[PDB]
């Protein structure tokens, strides 16, 4: 999506564009998930012989 | 982390049931010992990782942005 | 009884490996 | 006298864990029906 | 493509089983022989049969793993 | 390819693992005549599909360069 909106948005540099404000806000969520998921699937494969 | 000829066919059934058992008990024993080393491995290298994350990100941008002020 | 000893003690070593 | 008990109750001891990871087992497979 | 094609033929081959195929000795003497040199009362009969009966299954079982790890 | 109270009920559990595992057995070989079926399967749809692939490339381009040559 990132790409599709990238010949479309006004180039210049005063401010930046509510589009791009709400895009960066869904990337930095998705990145969110990612690394909560990756801690989730940590503490899921825990043992005994590996952590108290 | 932590740091009758019946009888006896049976009796040589249970005993190897149970000899069995003990070898595949030092299997896993030793594949335990691989998996903590590669879990130690990996726990080096998020240190590592991270780190170099921030010192490549630092060591690129700082020095035009130090002398633009 | 020779034999039902080993057969007492891996009958043992199962129960045991089970609980653990 | 006493080690036969043992091993009877060894045996016992088997048997109960089996039956009852059959239970646990039947319980997921109407798990998976559901899904299914 | 062609390291694709190489993956899903050493796929094919460490995941045969002796139910789907035969291990030959012809094989195994030309991958396992000189080429990693190469290279790198009523109640008594009741255990009578029932124990015999599950170490047989046990056997079976172990020996139908060990087919498969000379196949990986 | 190919082709007292208690010596009664431990009698009870033997037996019963016995069943279960004869039952295991039959369930297990009616998976595996399914997995042959959709091996089979497979490798008709291997042959197939790579006639199709040469038949199908060979009849788009053919008329044209035979044409022209
Ligand atoms: C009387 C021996 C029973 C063996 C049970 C094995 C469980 C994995």
């Amino acid at each position: 999506f990132l790409l599709l909106l990238a010949d479309k948005v006004p180039e210049t540099s005063l401010s930046v564009p509510i589009i791009i404000r709400y895009l960066m806000f869904i990337m930095i969520l998705v990145a969110f998930s990612v690394i909560l998921s990756v801690v989730v699937l940590n503490l899921h494969h825990r043992s005994p012989n590996t952590h108290t | 982390m932590k740091r009758n000829p019946d009888v006896k066919s049976a009796i040589e059934g249970v005993k190897y049931i149970a000899e069995h058992m003990k070898s595949d008990e030092e299997s896993s024993n030793a594949a335990e010992e691989w998996k903590y080393v590669a879990m130690v491995i990996d726990h080096i290298l998020l240190c590592v990782f991270m780190l170099i994350c921030i010192i490549g990100t630092v060591s690129v941008f700082a020095g035009r942005l130090i002398e633009l002020s | 009884p020779q034999d039902l000893k080993e057969a007492v003690e891996a009958i043992k070593y199962i129960a045991e490996q089970l609980e653990s | 006298h006493d080690e036969i008990k043992s091993g009877i109750d060894s045996t016992n001891y088997i048997v109960k864990q089996i039956k009852e990871k059959n239970a646990y087992d039947e319980e997921v497979g109407n798990w998976n029906l559901v899904g299914q | 493509m062609l390291i694709v094609m190489n993956c899903v033929i050493v796929l094919n081959v460490s995941l045969r089983t002796p139910n789907t195929h035969s291990l030959s000795e012809k094989i195994k003497h030309l991958f396992l022989g000189f080429l990693p040199k190469y290279l790198g009362a009523p109640e008594i009969k009741s255990c009578v049969e029932a124990c015999n009966f599950i170490a047989k299954s046990t056997k079976e079982q172990n020996d139908s793993g060990s087919e498969n790890e000379n196949w990986v």
